[PDB]
């Protein structure tokens, strides 16, 4: 209920892997999509 | 609801980016430390 445009610096801080963690949802979507990201991130 | 979030904390030890783990820490530190 306050993640509404704050998802883009979530994301734009876990491009380098470390950033403040908010509660990611449990559509299997946000966590899978950052796993992908964050494995992008390790090989960047 | 257990089982979907033990699935996606396996899955976050790997993300390099926690439920009950009474002895299961161990497992999870061994795995963490592993995988780095």
């Amino acid at each position: 209920s306050f993640t509404i445009g704050k998802a883009i610096w979530l994301l734009w801080g876990l491009v380098f892997n470390n950033s403040v963690p908010v509660q990611n949802p449990k559509g299997t979507t946000s966590k899978i999509m950052v796993s992908v990201w964050a494995f992008f991130a390790v090989i960047f | 609801l257990t089982l979907s979030s033990a699935m996606w904390f396996s899955w976050g030890v790997l993300l390099n980016s926690a439920p009950r783990s009474f002895s299961a820490r161990i497992l999870g530190m061994v795995w963490a430390g592993f995988a780095m």
